[PDB]
């Protein structure tokens, strides 16, 4: 309950940081910063797969 | 039933006059191993109807029912066709048939003389009838059902319910564009008319005069796709019923989606008529890219709607229909897009039977609906239900993908029933969402995955909850001693009880001495003894075996139907036992089963008895070893007779205690160790019973009851030598008259019935040759002092 | 039971005995060849 | 904690709101190997306090008319008082949407701001919805001229 109490807080500070971050993703952000993942690293490739997933998401809306 | 061959092929036989020969009972047996639950047809039906209609002297009514059968969409009628062509190929086979019926039908002849189309009517009928059908699945329960209101408000959709005499052709045209234009909206034309749809219809259109035959011509084109989509409306409306169901709502309301597209065409179309420049030859151009199809969504909403199609009906139609829609490669899609996103409505309690092990079944869409069946009542009762009707399968509800793994899901539908009757109702972890695609085998496939995990966790929650190592390790104790502390008690305080006759036994006494020998040992390691007991029956075990055994053999009124009361309330065979493991808790002991595991304690207790009479007997034959037995003529006889009766009782035993024994228990314990799911423990069981009972050798009516005559002859020999004993130490009447050293003679009469047994047990190695019945002949055969006689006597037939 | 679309299927095969045992044969879903053999069978009696 | 792969594409999944069921299947495997990529670029290619850039954030809203919201971010933050994770998510700060529309007086301290605010306040509803029903029409408008099937 405390993890997910942190988490929940978190991602309050996020909402106020607007940056529509998921509770499954910071939950794997908690896994991986506790495995030794640089959050930069982490935010870099998220920041990379949002865009990647954005693409993807406009060519599968112009492929329907 | 399972013996319905009996009701239809045997009736077969003699109805069909057909009592010569094999009849129709070899028959029953033919088709009895070729009767599957679900159907593999795959054959050349084009092929069979060709063959029909070509043998088809009057091929008119031959070809139109090879049409109308389907338009009902019955059950299987490729067989029936093709039976119909392959009969017409024999006419041997044809002319016999026609001895056998045509000759009845005379005699039965004989017998006999001596002494329009309204969509409202139609659809209201199918509307008030489905809501009854609906009620009563419903057994007792409301409906989401469309309103009374929902009925009313005629054309409640808004459905569709000029001056031309000399208009230039431009002008009609303009015109016939503006009328077609109405009634593609379901509005009336300028010039000319149209009847309402003459039931199952559109618009019936009534062309104006005025209109050219060229544009008559060119306008027929548009009125197809017009009464197909004002049939469509209906069509749809027709789905949208609650009686339709939810899942046909959902196929109506994906057409409505769609329908949009048809007025999203109709304005796009009038874009350029309100701009007035479109034309007859442009809006065919435009009509052809779509009117095909609109008759081609008419189609499977009529092929729902003339089959009725409720449950996996429409969804077998659908598919077929689906794999059938290349061609038009259009309609190859969007029918398979329809499919799945409606299996969803039907797969999402597909998903609920077979993900959440709980099937819903508001409209019964599952094939595997949770029928009423209490389990309590399975282990008291002789016939039970609940562990295969807790969930009833309709068999006539099925999709077309999901009646091939129906019967795989069938039993993946009952371990979840039965994961939800065992309190512990859940989801398989599984939920692969069920919907409808083109890989079939992907239905399957995570089917597969998802009926494993199901018979995992029911052999999971076996070896937790129910938990049937104790319940076996402490009925060891039951039934078979396994322990002579086990049934010891039992032999030493059921001994009153027994003297009072079953009429003179007393209840109350009986459950004391219960009572007190369930503490009388320290045997009670086993935790399991209250769901054991006592109990009696109204007759012997021999009186309800040997019925069975000569089941309408010899005795089907004589014994079998003859009820005990004809005889006396005796204490010792009217015994019997108790015990009962809850509904979920292992109700499998019905009084069938519960019987066939019972009854081993009897005979196993009535041999055990008859040992304790034996050596209670040579017990109290101890003083005659103090003086010469010589002159114990009415007492030393006794002691040859016993013997030659150890050898037939006690002896007897052996067998029982190791050949018999040892196998039926480690098969029923190798058995349940290989058991994973409720069959194979049922498997386990079933050997440990069966299998024991045949090293028993309590099936044979004419055997059994030469080996209970040689028990009894054992027993009266005992009793005749406990009231010689009585009358002989007393003496230190009818004990007297039992034996005067006439027991030399019921010794001699018990050596005669050894020797009848013996001939039994070498007849059962002889016609059956066996192991048992080889051990049997062994034993008898232990030295010629007794044997080699035996065999003479054996070769004296 | 559909005792008479059973009724409309022998009038469709047009012949000269509701011969819906069949039918419940069918409902087991019994094989062709087994019922040929059983149609020869019982037409010699 | 899982594999790197299998939390890659987890999240990957996660990120994927994924034609044919087969380009389902390759969308995901793309998502996948393309997560796989950026994470191997990031491991081959391989700072302000944390109190100091919570700061900083809560000075760029307040001074950007979020100080309540300024304020309770360091209400968060001070109950948060995962640092690489607070990283990350400021990282992604700002990549949702931004937020453009969400003991008595002393008799001197009556404002026209307030009233200038919830006139400001009424003023934006209108306009929104407005504008919604502007937006709609176009989308229809933009539909009339169409085929319909399609």
């Amino acid at each position: 309950n405390a993890v997910r109490e942190t988490m929940d807080v978190l991602l309050e500070i996020s909402r106020i940081l607007n940056t529509g971050l998921d509770m499954e993703t910071l939950s794997i952000c908690v896994r991986l910063c506790e495995q030794g993942i640089n959050p930069e690293a982490l935010s870099s490739v998220i920041k990379e797969l949002r865009k990647a997933t954005e693409a993807l998401k406009a060519a599968e809306n112009m492929t329907s | 039933s399972e013996f319905r061959i009996h009701h239809d092929v045997n009736e077969l036989l003699s109805l069909l006059r057909v009592h010569g020969g094999d009849g129709a009972e070899v028959y029953i047996d033919l088709l009895q191993k070729n009767r599957t639950p679900y159907v593999t047809t795959t054959v050349s039906a084009h092929s069979a109807k060709v063959k029909i209609a070509e043998f088809s002297r009057t091929p008119e009514d031959f070809l139109k029912k090879y049409d109308e059968l389907k338009s009902k969409n019955t059950r299987n009628l490729d067989p029936l066709v093709y039976l119909l062509s392959k009969l017409m190929e024999d006419r041997e086979t044809l002319q016999y048939l026609q001895q056998n019926a045509k000759e009845r039908a005379e005699l039965a002849a004989s017998a006999a003389a001596s002494s329009g189309p309204t969509w409202q009517q139609s659809l209201e009928l199918t509307r008030k009838m489905l809501r009854d059908k609906q009620s009563k699945k419903n057994s007792g329960q409301r409906l989401p059902v469309l309103p009374a209101w929902v009925y009313e408000r005629p054309a409640l959709l808004g459905d569709f319910l000029v001056p031309i005499g000399s208009l230039p052709l431009a002008s009609q045209e303009a015109a016939v564009v503006e009328d077609l234009l109405y009634v593609l909206v379901g509005v009336d034309g300028r010039y000319i008319s149209a009847q309402p749809l003459t039931g199952r219809q559109g618009r019936t259109f009534l062309v104006d005069p005025n209109l050219d035959l060229s544009i008559r011509e060119l306008v027929s084109r548009i009125l197809p796709v017009a009464a197909s989509y004002s049939t469509v409306t209906r069509f749809i409306e027709e789905k949208s019923s609650f009686e339709y169901g939810q899942v046909n709502h959902a196929l109506a309301a994906a057409m409505r989606t769609l329908v949009k597209e048809y007025l999203v065409l109709v304005t796009q179309l009038e874009q350029l008529q309100r701009q007035g420049l479109l034309s007859l030859q442009k809006l065919w151009f435009y009509i052809q890219p779509a009117m095909r199809s609109l008759d081609i969504l008419a189609s499977l909403a009529t092929s729902v709607d003339k089959g009725e199609c409720i449950g996996g009906a429409t969804l077998s139609l659908l598919h077929d229909r689906s794999f059938s829609y290349t061609g038009d490669s259009q309609a190859q899609e969007l029918c398979l897009h329809l499919t799945k996103a409606a299996s969803t409505p039907y797969f999402e309690i597909l998903e609920k039977w077979i993900y959440r092990g709980i099937i819903d079944d508001p409209y019964s869409e599952f094939m595997v609906e949770e029928h009423e069946l209490r389990k309590e009542k399975i282990q008291e009762d002789y016939n039970d239900k609940y562990w295969d009707q807790r969930y009833t399968v309709v068999q006539r509800q099925i999709p077309s993908f999901l009646q091939k793994m129906a019967g795989k899901v069938l039993s993946t539908g009952k371990y979840l029933n039965v994961v939800r009757e065992c309190g512990h109702d859940v989801t398989c972890p599984v939920a692969k969402e069920v919907v409808y695609t083109l890989k079939e085998r992907a239905y399957v496939e995570q089917i597969e995955k998802a009926f494993s995990y199901a018979s995992k966790v029911l052999l999971d929650f076996l070896m937790g909850e129910k938990e049937l190592l104790a319940h076996l390790r402490s009925i060891k104790r039951y039934f078979l001693m396994d322990q002579g502390d086990f049934f010891v008690h039992f032999m030493d305080l059921t001994e009153e009880e027994l003297k009072k006759p079953v009429d003179d036994i007393t209840p109350t006494r009986l459950e004391a001495l219960l009572e007190l020998a369930l503490r009388m040992s320290t045997a009670n390691t086993d935790p399991f003894k209250d769901d054991l007991k006592i109990d009696l029956m109204p007759h012997d075990l021999i009186t309800q075996l040997l019925r069975v055994l000569a089941i309408e053999t010899q005795q089907e009124k004589a014994m079998v139907h003859a009820d005990p009361t004809e005889l006396t309330l005796s204490g010792l065979e009217a015994f019997s036992f108790d015990y009962v493991v809850t509904w979920p808790l292992s109700l499998i002991i019905n009084r069938k089963a519960l019987t066939r595991y019972q009854m081993l304690f009897r005979h196993m207790f009535y041999c055990k008895h008859v040992e304790r009479q034996l050596c209670s007997v040579w017990i109290s034959n101890k003083a005659a070893k103090r003086f010469s037995l010589h002159s114990a003529k009415w007492f030393a006889g006794a002691f040859t007779l016993r013997q030659r009766m150890l050898n037939f009782v006690q002896n007897i035993q052996s067998y029982m205690m190791f050949e018999v024994m040892e196998p039926t228990w480690h098969v029923l314990e190798q058995n349940l160790r290989s058991a994973s799911n409720i069959d194979d423990v049922l498997g386990h069981h079933a050997s440990f019973l069966d299998n024991c009972l045949k090293d028993c050798m309590l099936t044979n009516p004419e055997l059994l009851r030469v080996f209970s005559k040689l028990m009894s002859v054992c027993v009266m020999f005992t009793n005749c030598l406990q009231r010689f004993t009585q009358s002989m130490k007393l003496d230190s009447p009818q004990l007297a008259s039992s034996f005067e050293a006439t027991i030399t003679k019921f010794d001699k009469n018990f050596s005669a019935h050894l020797l009848d047994l013996l001939a039994r047990l070498s007849i059962y190695s002889t016609s059956d040759c066996e192991h048992g019945m080889a051990s049997v002949i062994s034993r008898l055969d232990f030295n010629g002092f007794y044997t080699e006689r035996l065999e003479r006597l054996s070769a004296e037939r | 039971a559909e005792e008479t679309e059973l009724f409309e299927l022998a009038q469709a095969a047009g012949g000269a005995e509701v011969f819906k045992i069949l039918v419940d044969l069918l409902k087991l879903n019994v094989a062709p060849l087994a019922v040929f053999q059983m149609l020869k069978s019982m037409c010699a009696g | 904690m899982a594999s790197v792969p299998q939390l890659l594409d987890d999240l990957c999944e996660a990120l994927l709101p994924a034609q044919r069921r087969g380009s389902r299947k390759r969308a995901k495997q793309s998502l996948k190997k393309v997560a796989y990529n950026a994470l191997f670029t990031n491991l081959f290619q391989d700072r302000l306090p944390v109190k100091n850039r919570i700061l900083m954030l809560s000075f760029d809203l307040r001074v950007g008319g979020l100080a309540a919201e300024a304020d309770r971010l360091e209400e968060l933050v001070e109950g948060l008082e995962l640092g690489s994770v607070l990283d990350l998510l400021v990282q992604l700060a700002g990549s949702g949407p931004p937020r453009v529309l969400q003991n008595v007086r002393y008799g001197g301290y009556d404002c026209c701001h307030l009233s200038g605010i919830e006139a400001d306040v009424r003023s934006i509803i209108s306009g929104e919805e407005e504008l919604c029903r502007d937006l709609i029409r176009k989308t229809l408008q933009v539909m009339e001229a169409a085929p319909g099937t399609g």
